RNA sequence: CUCUGGUUUCUCUUCAGAUCGCAUAAAUCUUUCGCCUUUUACUAAAGAUUUCCGUGGAGAGGAACAACUCUGAGUCUUAACCCAAUUUUUUGAGGCCUUGCUUUGGCAAGGCUA
């Protein structure tokens, strides 16, 4: 218990997040904790109108990750 | 350790079916359980609300954003 | 199905759903020397997956060794299958198709064939004796066929109740033991992948007297149950491997505090199992009970009334529980066999993984062609019908089914060596009890009832009306030489036709069994050793043939060789007058054999690598390098056939047109031979001058062969000939006194020693000498009766040297019965083999030429 | 009524220490290799004498070696000697040695 | 808890201390059912020693292995006692003596 | 005593969800934060039939065997006596 | 928190092919031997039976004291203090408008907000 979430696999490759609220954005994992907060470097913002804009390395607080899925192979 | 746990992770290996918070559908291959149902999946097909397939080589969602998961009957006996 | 099976903590109806679902299928090998433990490794599981099934308190049940030789006599003679559900220590369970082998060196026969059908090995070392001849044999066995390997080091209560050594000695005596194991796989192996360690996984620790098995990963995670914030797998990583904790920081480091601290392993895991067996075996009415107390381990009255070895026994068992690190081990470091599939295919398939059969196979899918491969064949107990043991590498074996059976001699043009064939059940074998289906997909073993008829040894399983570009798998290659001889006759002639059928089904029994009639009528067994030859013989006597038998006594087969090129060219020519054959004879340089013999060459390659390692290594010119044609009597024989025919004498392609005659009658000459009619050995045969007719109704066929062996025996005999003895290499476990004794018994049968040393750790010595395979005879009995039963050895073939006396002699006088010396024990032997092989009572070497 | 008894380990061990001069202090059966009850019974059954064991009258008539009229098989210009074939090895391995092994023991191999 | 105690080596001794050492419990024999040189004659006979004790070790082994192998399993009795009968009966009668006044009172009633 | 839950074990349960589903299975297990196993497990949608005369299952699906967590559990009721296989 | 089952000893009845015995006797018969000259007494291997020296299990009866350790069962079932931003007793997912679809009811999308 504390456990780590099993990402080491998924680290430096790039990622799909899927965020609550409908949010969507992509970027490569970077590092991760317990809380499954993950740091995603030159993340980009996949707005609802269809545009995307770059945000930069950013930190993705846990609990608010539904979904994330690997747009690579591992 | 919670007894559905146990069989959750006897299902590692075998096809399962996911629905998440949101209510879209993840189906394939379970490929690890973690203890908090963080569930990590291969060569899934996603059905999303409005009834549009998709399809998908890798995935890995939360255990808390998840309501529920279908398992093979492989298992009850 | 329905059928009636004992009581188990799983259900075969989950074992069948498990059984479709190839990624949790492990097909394991449990393979090491002689009593290591792998017998009672097996009961033991078999306790934890049947909590009726229970072994005797003094007596040790196996559930594996089952035949009535095997209980009498206490050494398994034959593999045993068993397939079980065991769980993972993280819940989890699998599959496990567990084939146990005999330990002893005599029978690897069933090691090999367990192999064929396996995807990993598991080698079991004791730990009190290390590593051993068997360990190696089998290290490199199992390296050469490209499985998976991984190592448990049994019988650690040894360390503890006979040597008593501390803590760090003990763990000391482990690293020792990875290390010699890892040097044994890197010397085999190139790749270096294949690294053992308990830090890997790779190592597990076990004693299977008193039920205990765990890896580092197991031991931390009864630290975790125990005090729950831990992470085993990170605790396991930092036990093993000078790894010292420091109890004031909580930290663990590479250098070692108060120069007087133990290493992680000797404080945490070993320090504490030395106290749990001290407590139970020396003070178990004192102060036991606050010892299990502390440990949590609660145990009735009745119970701790029990002796010291079965309270043993229970308290580790209740303190362990199950063997989770054994199945940790297999299911991580062990293929799918999804993923093993390819490699399999590519080392055993004929027809190679490229082909279109060998990328649907190495799909490994249940919904495809049949592939079934049966290695083993298990005789029912009454003795009459056997059953084919093998398994599925694509499609699926449905009972009742068509199936169309290969045998080994079968090739895509040659359609006869196959049979169609209906099955007409199907088990699932475990050891003492067969499960009955209905089905069995790809990626499992099973048997295979109704198939028996048209295969011998080995056998491919297809299907009929397809599958039309089906070969077949390799026949299987055995880690040694059948040698020994021995002659069977019955006692009342009227009942040979009972003795024909015993013999025959013998054949199928033992793998690497072989029963020939010679040119006298009289009906010859081989075998690798006296062990072997006594337990087919008791099976045929007893099991198969219920007649009485006389045995003649037991003899070696020799080999024949040249050690100078012939005096003359000799020559030959057809009994048509034309197509005029003319050889030479030579030796071969040292270690040749050697390498075409262990593959280290093939004739299937193509010409330019193989005249490169011929111009490269062996000193050759490349123009003999590329004059090469055969290889002895098989593809890989220890003789030569080269044509140093030059272009100018002889039209190559006439040549070529009679090529494959003279290849045959070189093969079939190098395969019989003159001196005594068996293999010819070391020897190079040059095709000097070659005279072919024009018409290929007067070459070829019944004209070239017999002349071709004709002349090939000429220039034999012309070459000063030899035979070769087949000599043993054996090694004694003796106390570190009868090595004197050891020395005179072994010099009273021309034996040599070659080395003897202390066994670190224990106060035994190993004595590794060469005896040769004729002496050997009682020579074990021998030893252990001079030395009181304190020394053992184990035998197995080695080399071939040459005998020291020369053959063809006709000056030498022999007596019937008189142990002759040494100067020309070649003559004796030629002598009686020719009298025993019925041939003439001497041989001249005119007697094959044209001239006379 | 004296029937049952349950010591402790203490006064076992000194017990053992005080008989110490009837026992032989052996940890092992190896001692015994062809010199137990079972290679005794199949030296008689055979009708043979270990050197250092018991000798008792042949169970069946013995089959006379004179009496076999040298068959093809058993014909002496083929038998190649290098050591005699000693009972003991006839006791060891009593199926590859003996022809009609009859009510014949086999014996626990090494340990 | 120390590593060791002061009877960690005995008890290490006795679990290959020769049976009944071995043993902590069990039932109780009679002193003619417990032989102490049984184990002495199944030994090899010591070397350089006389033929004449090298000849009792071979008879004695002989008689053994007979016994041995003539042994077939008791029958099924109905367990009646001599003794208690006598007891029952009305011309005897119980007292405590001492065994050599016992022998003498034999030796005179025989004679 | 604990055997609130213990006590439908084996029995053919109703379970209602967060969003307001209707889950019927047979109760196998549970655990501390009641995530269910579900053997022969249906959803409903529309209704809860009490024998509604028009029809009385509108948007039933077959799921199979099902784990719920608890997270979206709100209740729970008796719906049918264990099956007996 | 409560109810069974105790231990030792004496005797009777019956089953035991379980190394009933971690030892080992005698007698009779048969077969095969030593021989043989007739009885005792035997010689030495096998097979069968019996009797004696000894057992274990179960049941029955008696008589001497311990009566809840253990075997289970009746009982499987807890409170002092401190707490929840990924999986339920604190959770800020809150609203409205337009369009489209739908027989209406009802469903989907975007935006606005503080
Ligand atoms: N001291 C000790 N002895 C053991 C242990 N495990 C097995 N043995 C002994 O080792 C001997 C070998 O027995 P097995 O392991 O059953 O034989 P095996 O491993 O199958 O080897 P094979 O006979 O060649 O097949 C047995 O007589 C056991 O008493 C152990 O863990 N500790
Ligand atoms: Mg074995």
């Amino acid at each position: 218990k504390a456990h780590p979430p099993e990402l080491k696999k998924f680290m430096d490759k790039k990622l799909s997040l899927k965020l609550n609220g409908g949010r969507h954005v992509q970027g490569i994992l970077r590092g991760f904790d317990p809380f499954m907060n993950l740091v995603i470097d030159e993340c980009v913002e996949m707005a609802t109108s269809g545009q995307q804009n770059n945000i930069g390395m950013v930190v993705i607080r846990g609990n608010s990750i539904i979904m994330l899925e690997a747009l690579e192979r591992v | 350790i919670g007894v559905p746990i146990k069989v959750l992770h006897e299902a590692e290996g075998h096809i399962v079916t996911c629905e998440t918070n949101t209510g879209e559908v993840y189906r394939g291959k379970l490929i690890e359980a973690e203890d908090n149902m963080n569930c990590q999946m291969s060569n899934i097909t996603v059905t999303y609300r409005d009834g549009r397939v998709a399809q998908l080589e890798q995935v890995y969602i939360r255990g808390s954003k998840i309501r529920f998961l279908i398992l093979p009957d492989m298992l009850k006996n | 199905m329905e059928q009636t099976l004992p009581v188990t903590v799983y259900e075969m109806d989950f074992l069948a759903d498990l059984m479709d679902n190839s990624e949790l299928i492990r097909n394991v090998t449990l393979c090491g020397h002689l009593h290591h433990g792998k017998t009672c490794f097996v009961d033991c599981l078999i306790e934890q997956t049947h909590p009726e099934i229970r072994k005797r308190y003094d007596q040790d049940l196996c559930y594996t060794d089952i035949l009535f030789t095997e209980q009498e006599r206490g050494v398994g003679i034959k593999s045993t299958p068993v397939t079980v559900v065991l769980p993972d220590t993280k819940g989890k369970s699998y599959l496990f198709n567990i084939m146990d082998t005999p330990g002893h060196v005599n029978f690897s026969d069933e090691v090999t064939a367990g192999l064929r059908i396996s995807d990993g090995v598991v080698l079991f070392i004791d730990a009190a004796e290390g590593v051993m001849l068997n360990t190696e044999r089998l290290i490199k066995h199992a390296v050469q066929e490209r499985l998976a390997v991984t190592v448990c080091i049994n019988k650690i209560d040894r360390l503890i109740l006979e040597l008593k050594l501390p803590p760090t000695d003990a763990y000391y005596k482990l690293r020792h033991i990875v290390d010699e194991v890892n040097g044994l796989i890197s010397m085999y192996s190139t790749d270096e992948n294949l690294i053992l360690s308990p830090l890997l996984g790779n190592v597990c620790f076990s004693s299977s007297q008193y039920s205990i098995c765990f890896t580092l990963g197991s031991f931390a995670k009864i630290y975790a149950d125990t005090f729950g914030d831990i992470n085993y797998q990170e605790f396991a990583k930092r036990l093993w491997g000078d790894i010292y904790f420091n109890p004031k920081t909580r930290k663990f480091t590479k250098k070692a505090p108060t120069s007087s601290s133990q290493r992680s392993f000797v404080e945490f895991i070993l320090e504490p199992l030395y106290k749990i067996l001290a407590q139970v075996v020396g003070d178990v009415d004192t102060s036991l009970p606050r010892t299990l107390d502390e440990l949590g381990i609660h145990l009735t009255k009745e119970e701790l009334k029990l002796n010291i070895r079965p309270l043993l026994r229970l308290v580790c068992k209740k303190f362990f529980g199950e063997f989770t690190g054994f199945v940790d081990m297999c299911v991580q470091h062990i293929p799918s066999p999804k993923v093993g599939a390819k490699p399999k295919i590519e080392h055993t398939y004929t027809g190679g993984v490229d082909s279109d059969l060998g990328e649907a196979m190495s799909d490994c899918d249940p919904d495809g062609p049949l592939m079934c491969h049966t290695t083993k064949m298990y005789s029912t107990d009454d003795g009459v019908q056997f059953h084919a043991f093998g398994r599925v590498l694509s499609g699926t074996i449905h009972a009742g089914q068509p199936v169309k059976v290969l045998g080994e001699n079968y090739t895509l043009e040659d359609e006869e060596d196959s049979q169609i064939c209906t099955v007409g059940r199907l088990w699932i074998s475990v050891a003492r009890y067969h499960i009955e289906v209905n089905r069995v997909p790809a990626g499992n073993w099973v048997l295979i009832e109704g198939v028996d008829q048209p295969i011998v040894k080995t056998a491919t399983i297809t299907e009929p009306r397809g599958n039309e570009e089906a070969q077949i798998f390799r026949p299987l290659k055995f880690n040694t030489t059948s040698v020994i001889k021995i002659a069977v006759e019955p006692v009342n002639p009227s009942e040979l036709p009972k003795m024909l059928d015993g013999l025959r089904k013998v054949n199928k029994s033992y793998p690497s069994l072989t029963t020939k009639v010679e040119e006298s009528g009289e009906h010859v067994i081989l075998g690798t050793g006296e062990l072997y030859l006594d337990c087919v013989m008791h099976d045929l006597r007893k099991m198969y043939s219920e007649i009485d038998i006389k045995v003649a006594d037991p003899v070696v087969t020799f080999c024949e060789t040249v050690v100078e090129t012939s005096s003359l060219k000799c020559f030959a020519e057809t009994p048509n007058k034309k197509n005029k054959i003319t050889m030479i004879a030579e030796p071969l340089e040292k270690g040749l054999a050697e390498d075409i013999e262990n593959e280290v060459v093939q004739i299937t390659w193509n010409r330019k690598k193989l005249g490169e390692f011929f111009q490269t290594k062996y000193d050759w010119d490349l123009l003999a390098a590329r004059s090469i044609w055969a290889f002895g009597p098989d593809a890989t024989g220890p003789n030569i056939l080269v044509d140093d025919t030059l272009p100018s004498e002889v039209d190559k392609a006439l040549l070529g047109s009679v090529k494959d005659s003279i290849v045959q009658g070189f093969q079939w000459g190098t395969r019989e031979g003159p001196l005594c009619d068996e293999l010819i050995r070391n020897v190079k045969f040059k095709i000097l001058d070659a005279v072919v007719a024009q018409e290929p109704l007067h070459r070829g066929g019944g004209q070239i062969i017999p002349t071709a062996r004709r002349v090939v025996y000429s220039a034999f005999l012309m070459a000063t000939p030899r035979l070769m003895e087949p000599y043993y290499f054996v090694e004694v476990q003796a106390p570190a006194d009868c090595v004197s004794a050891v020395y005179t018994v072994l010099a009273r049968r021309r034996g040599h020693v070659t080395q003897d040393a202390p066994i670190p750790g224990s106060p035994l010595y190993t004595i590794k000498a060469f005896i040769p395979a004729i002496d050997s005879f009682g020579f074990e009995t021998d030893l252990r009766t001079h030395t009181q039963g304190q020394a053992f050895s184990l035998s197995v073939f080695h080399h071939w040297q040459i005998v020291p006396g020369d053959p063809l002699d006709k000056s030498i006088v022999i007596r019937p019965l008189e142990p002759q010396p040494a100067p020309h024990l070649a003559r004796e032997f030629m002598i009686k083999t020719r009298r025993r092989k019925g041939l003439s009572e001497d041989v001249s070497i005119s007697k094959f030429f044209d001239d006379p | 009524t004296y029937q049952r008894w349950q010591f402790t380990l203490p006064m076992m061990s000194t017990l053992y220490r005080l008989a110490n001069q009837l026992l032989t202090d052996l940890v092992d059966d190896n001692y015994f290799y062809l010199f137990d009850l079972k290679a005794f019974f199949t030296s008689k059954a055979l009708n043979m004498a270990i050197p250092g064991g018991p000798k008792f009258e042949p169970l069946v008539r013995d089959i006379n070696l004179q009496d076999e009229d040298w068959n093809e098989f058993n014909d002496i210009n083929k038998i190649i000697i290098r050591q005699p074939i000693r009972t003991e090895y006839k006791i060891a391995f009593p199926y590859l040695y003996n022809n009609l092994p009859h009510h014949v023991h086999l014996t626990w191999y090494h340990t | 808890t120390p590593l060791y105690t002061d009877n960690t080596a005995n008890g290490i001794a006795l679990l290959w201390a020769p049976r009944p050492f071995n043993l902590r419990s069990g039932r109780t024999r009679r002193a003619l059912d417990i032989p102490l040189v049984k184990n002495w004659y199944r030994e090899h006979c010591p070397a350089g020693q006389p033929v004449k004790v090298r000849v009792s070790y071979q008879k004695l082994l002989k008689y053994y292995v007979l016994n041995a192998l003539k042994h077939r399993p008791p029958k099924a009795q109905k367990k009646r006692y001599l003794f208690r009968s006598f007891k029952a009966t009305k011309f005897f009668q119980s007292t405590k003596l001492d065994w050599v006044e016992v022998g003498l009172q034999v030796c005179r009633q025989g004679y | 005593k604990s055997s609130k839950m213990l006590q439908h074990i084996d029995y053919r349960m109703r379970c209602i969800l967060q969003d307001g589903r209707i889950f019927i299975g047979t109760f196998k297990a549970f655990d501390k934060h009641m995530n269910l196993i579900l053997c022969d497990c249906d959803e409903f949608r529309k209704i809860k039939p009490k024998n509604s005369k028009q029809a009385e299952r509108e948007e039933k699906r077959v799921l199979g065997l099902v784990l719920l967590r608890g997270e979206n559990l709100v209740s729970m009721t008796v719906e049918g006596p264990p099956p007996k296989d």
